RNA sequence: AGGAUAGUGGCCUACCAUGGUUUCAACGGGUAACGGGGAAUAAGGGUUCGAUUCCGGAGAGGGAGCCUGAGAAACGGCUACCACAUCCAAGGAAGGCAGCAGGCGCGCAAAUUACCCAAUCCCGACACGGGGAGGUAGUGACAAUAAAUAACGAUACAGGGCCCUUUUGGGUCUUGUAAUUGGAAUGAGUACAAUGUAAAUACCUUAACGAGGAACAAUUGGAGGGCAAGUCUGGUGCCAGCAGCCGCGGUAAUUCCAGCUCCAAAAGCGUAUAUUAAAGUUGUUGCAGUUAAAAAGCUCGUAGUUGAACCUUGGGCUUGGCUGG
């Protein structure tokens, strides 16, 4: 039925990045798979760590189901985790907000448009305004 | 002593003699002379497009008696004029004057086949549509 | 070609890094440094491919920018710094000291050493000559320049670097019977004693080396690194295997018994 | 760009397309082992044709040659491992005597039928293709999966299959649920 | 060669061939099943006429 | 000897000698020629190819000349000319996709004016910015791997297989026929969802849905020989057409056009061209030269090729490592 089983192998203690890192094996018979959010809750209880210090990613289910393999990180603190984590994983866990920027086309076009201006934008547009006597 | 040098230091004579004598192989001459590049109507290509000039018809060779129904085609790539056979029962009616036809060889690699005299190409497509598709009513000619 | 190359194609990287083909188009180009490009090991390969401490290239830069990594007693922040033979890597956060010595398979072994041994290093003397104001100096294999050496030290000798002051503790004269590791060619990583030095004026001198199993191989003098005063007395701890090359049949037999 | 990824062909066609002796031998051989097409017979012949070539090269070398001893024993060991070569025929002269039926015996399709889990060999392929057979604790749906000697004993129905203790399938649930 | 001829007879035989529709016959099995069908037909129920074996005997 | 160069050097200059290469093929021409690692085919020996994932070289429409800089004769730097070509208020100004995508043209011949720096790496004053380098997706039957398109029953009916048996008549278990009858199994597809990812798509897992004509319907070529498979039926009648080659067609065509049936390969099959084996039809291995193609009319002869035999043998002594047994 349920009976989610978690195995950790290739465990490496990494004080250089203030974390412990390992491979995660999940046994979930009679279950499609286990969500990363649910694995993070289970992992926090097993190792008595804060939920926000646990990161899992890169999961794949074996052929026939019933088993998945991934990678996990456990930091010594949430502060250490927030420093040594990719932005996209913190957005996954809700620890950060997705930064809002224009498309790459818009950013590149704006960069090349500003390349035609020497000096301040205020000077350039005031002088351009003077030329167009309209 | 078999009429060729055998000495251990006679490799130059052996190498040059073989090099000289491969020119007697007509297959070898055509590869190095680039005769397909220079003389072939296709310029060495497998296929070539062209424009149909006229529907005419070629009398078969003996002992056969028939009208092989061909077309006169001017190749787009070099402006040369060739005769191309139109295969199958009644496919000449699919080919009209000033149509664009894709040609290919007859498969004898530059020689005429069977009783058809002087024809080395066959029509594959007309107006960008396969002649076989037209024959089997899979597609219709765009006109 | 209008200037120096700055990229390294994945396929063109040194084979002893043991990089995979399909991970990307490029490989880490080692910076200019104490060791040659072909004979070095960038710190990015060591921290990610060897130790597997970092999961990607972004993480190795994060490790080194917090001042953790020291090479030869100095903090290095260059992710493509060309670490080489006899270099000491210190990670005091993990309390680990490594020395880069070749294993018998031709690759840089992951050779852990004690803190006491990590306080010095060996360098092969490339040349001895006079500098400005008539001051003699020695150039080691890692580009070090040591002034006022022992006047008995000559080329192809090995010096013991204090590695904290950069001075010479003592040296080993190049002569028959000295313990040697091979640092080039197909006999790379083997350890033995000098049997016979064959001189060739204007060409390349050849050294005959005897393995601990009385196997004899020949290699160029440029690939010879003196590491001990006699057999069984290396001046640094050797990696696992002690530089003795076994045949593939012998390796298969040893692997069968171990498993 | 990125380094090229290696690939190779796994079969080779006969030089003479129409030959009743070979055609009859192939169809007789395909019917016995329930093969889909002739390419599955060409595949066995191709890999057997290059096994013989490897064996011939070692046999020209002197006995006790290091290459002949190392690679010959490894090739024999691998063939014994998959059950194609008998334990009393490790001489590299019986390797040349191997036949395509030796390889077809060790397919998953052959072993399922020969283990009694299926009524016929054609039932074996559809059982395999339909994710009913598991080797160890791993479902295998490839009929050409070569069974090792140590994996031979662990062929049985998948634990989540209707025939092996799993729930009822799609068809039964639609009938008994009305 | 002298080359010319009337084009009026192009497609004569194919045009005047009486059109006959294909009878809506059962599909043949595909893949592994078809190899199974052929094997039995040639090695299980042999239809030989005392050493005279024909794949496509015309009715005679 | 000097000048110039970062530096050697006819690299250039002054003066002076007459040298330098070449039938062992110089020099010149051609190349549908960038070189190599390599590719195709392969008993051996070979033949053909290599624009193209790596290395080296060369170029940025064609030349030439330069600035800056350690590094460029750089071209997403400049100057000038040639060929194209843009705006103009007619005074002037500005160009270089053999970068990515895309367009025109050319052609037998080749994809999206998409997303992103998350990975691989590179650059900068740099832990932070940038990167059409690179990665992701789109198109994609270039090639390559695996691999569905059905499986099993039940009855019927037949034969063999056996057994009760002399055959007879039966019991009965192995095949084949069933518009002759069932209940099982599953993914293609779709889908909550989770995983995947920078974000997605897809894959992998997986609720619910998803197969009887299981229309969820395999095709491409052939059926005289080579070459496997029709002397079937209808049509035409040296016409139309087929036919790589040999050949077929003039009223029962084994060859055309069709229907049926059958053969071959099958998610692939056919055609054109090139190339390799077959080709011992380029032959060193390994061809042929009286008559099938082929000994110069005959001698001489330089280069080339090739060149008789002969100089410490035998014996003896110890001598290690191996291999029968
Ligand atoms: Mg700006
Ligand atoms: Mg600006
Ligand atoms: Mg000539
Ligand atoms: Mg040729
Ligand atoms: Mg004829
Ligand atoms: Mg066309
Ligand atoms: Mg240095
Ligand atoms: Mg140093
Ligand atoms: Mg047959
Ligand atoms: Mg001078
Ligand atoms: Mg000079
Ligand atoms: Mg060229
Ligand atoms: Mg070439
Ligand atoms: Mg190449
Ligand atoms: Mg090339
Ligand atoms: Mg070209
Ligand atoms: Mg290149
Ligand atoms: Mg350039
Ligand atoms: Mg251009
Ligand atoms: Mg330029
Ligand atoms: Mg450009
Ligand atoms: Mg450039
Ligand atoms: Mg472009
Ligand atoms: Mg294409
Ligand atoms: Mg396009
Ligand atoms: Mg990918
Ligand atoms: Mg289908
Ligand atoms: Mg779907
Ligand atoms: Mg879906
Ligand atoms: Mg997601
Ligand atoms: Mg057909
Ligand atoms: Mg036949
Ligand atoms: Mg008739
Ligand atoms: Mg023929
Ligand atoms: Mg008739
Ligand atoms: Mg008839
Ligand atoms: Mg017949
Ligand atoms: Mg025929
Ligand atoms: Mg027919
Ligand atoms: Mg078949
Ligand atoms: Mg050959
Ligand atoms: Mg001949
Ligand atoms: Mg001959
Ligand atoms: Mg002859
Ligand atoms: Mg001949
Ligand atoms: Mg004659
Ligand atoms: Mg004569
Ligand atoms: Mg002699």
């Amino acid at each position: 039925s349920d009976a989610v089983t978690i195995r950790t192998r290739k465990v490496i203690s990494n004080p250089l990045l203030a974390r412990r890192q390992f491979v995660i094996d999940v046994l979930h018979p009679n279950r499609a798979n286990v969500s990363k959010d649910e694995l993070r809750e289970k992992l926090a209880e097993i190792y008595k760590a804060e939920k926000d210090a646990v990161s899992v990613f890169g999961f794949r289910t074996q052929f026939g189901g019933g088993k998945s393999t991934g990678f996990g990180l456990i930091y010594q603190s949430v502060a250490d985790a927030k420093r040594f984590e990719p932005a996209y994983r913190l957005v996954r866990y809700g620890l950060a907000e997705k930064v809002e920027k224009a498309s790459r086309q818009q950013r590149k076009q704006k960069k090349n448009r500003d390349k035609k201006i020497f000096g301040t934008q205020r000077r350039a547009q005031k002088r351009a305004a003077r030329r167009n006597a309209d | 002593g078999k009429g060729k040098p055998r000495g251990l230091n006679s490799a130059r004579k052996l190498r040059v003699h073989r090099r000289n004598n491969r020119w007697a192989d007509q297959a070898y001459k055509a590869r190095l002379l680039g005769t397909a590049f220079k003389s072939s109507p296709f310029g060495g290509s497998s296929h070539a497009k062209g424009i149909v000039l006229e529907k005419i018809g070629i009398e078969s060779k003996q002992p056969n008696s028939a009208i092989r129904k061909c077309v006169r085609v001017q190749l787009i790539k070099n402006g040369k004029k060739v005769t191309a056979f139109v295969p199958n029962d009644g496919c000449l009616n699919f080919v009209d004057e000033n149509d664009e036809v894709l040609l290919a060889g007859f498969g004898r690699r530059g020689k005429a086949k069977g009783d058809i005299p002087g024809v080395r190409f066959k029509v594959v497509k007309v107006s960008g549509v396969s002649l076989l598709a037209l024959w089997k009513e899979k597609k219709e000619k765009p006109r | 070609a209008r200037g120096p190359k700055k990229h390294l194609k994945r396929l063109a990287a040194p084979s002893h890094w043991m990089l995979d083909k399909l991970s990307g188009t490029y490989a880490p180009r080692p910076s200019a440094g104490p060791h040659k490009l072909r004979e070095s090991l960038p710190l990015v390969v060591f921290l990610r491919n060897r130790l597997k401490y970092a999961l990607n290239g972004r993480e190795v830069k994060a490790i080194m920018m917090q001042q953790h990594v020291q090479v030869d007693g100095k903090v290095r922040t260059d992710t493509t710094y060309p670490a080489g033979f006899m270099d000491v890597i210190t990670l005091e956060a993990t309390n680990e000291h490594f020395r880069l010595v070749y294993d018998v398979k031709g690759k840089f072994a992951v050779h852990r050493i004690s803190a006491e041994e990590a306080a010095y290093k060996l360098g092969k003397v490339k040349k001895v000559q006079l500098g400005k104001k008539g001051v003699p100096y020695v150039v080691t294999h890692d580009g070090r320049t040591i002034r006022y050496p022992d006047p008995l030290i000559r080329a192809n000798d090995t010096v013991k670097i204090d590695l904290a002051t950069g001075k010479i503790d003592d040296f080993i004269k190049f002569d028959t019977g000295r313990l040697v590791m091979v640092t080039g060619g197909r006999n790379l990583g083997r350890v033995g004693v000098i049997v016979h030095r064959e001189k060739h004026e204007g060409g390349f001198d050849l050294v005959h080396i005897k393995d601990a199993l009385e196997n004899t191989f020949v290699t160029r003098l440029s690939n010879v690194f003196v590491i001990g005063t006699e057999a069984g007395k290396p001046w640094v701890s050797l990696p696992k295997g002690k530089g003795i090359k076994l045949s593939i049949s012998e390796e298969r037999d040893r692997r069968r018994a171990q498993q | 760009p990125r380094a090229p990824r290696t690939y190779s062909k796994t079969y080779s066609v006969p030089k003479r397309p129409y030959e009743s002796a070979r055609l009859d031998a192939e169809l007789k051989l395909a019917g016995e082992y329930g093969l889909k097409n002739k390419r599955e017979i060409y595949r066995i012949g191709f890999q057997l044709s290059k096994i013989r070539r490897a064996a011939r090269d070692l046999l020209t070398r002197d006995e006790k040659d290091p290459k002949r001893l190392f690679e010959g024993n490894a090739l024999i060991r691998r063939l014994v491992r998959i059950g194609v070569l008998s334990e009393d025929k490790m001489k590299l002269d019986y390797v040349l005597a191997l036949k395509p039926e030796d390889f077809l015996e060790r397919r998953l399709q052959t072993q399922v039928f020969k283990l009694g889990l299926a009524r016929s060999i054609h039932h074996a392929r559809v059982l395999i293709t339909q994710r009913h057979i598991a080797v160890g604790k791993q479902i295998v749906n490839i009929p050409s999966f070569t069974v090792r000697l140590d994996s031979q004993k662990h062929i049985d129905f998948a634990h989540n299959s209707p025939y092996g203790g799993g729930r009822a399938g799609r068809v039964k649930r639609k009938n008994q649920g009305k | 060669g002298k080359v010319h001829g009337s084009l009026a007879r192009a497609g004569k035989v194919k045009s005047q061939t009486p059109k006959v529709e294909k009878q809506e016959k059962p599909k043949k099995p595909q893949g592994r099943a078809y190899m199974r069908l052929l094997y039995t037909r040639r090695f299980v129920n042999v239809t030989l006429t005392n050493g005279k074996r024909k794949m496509n005997p015309s009715p005679a």
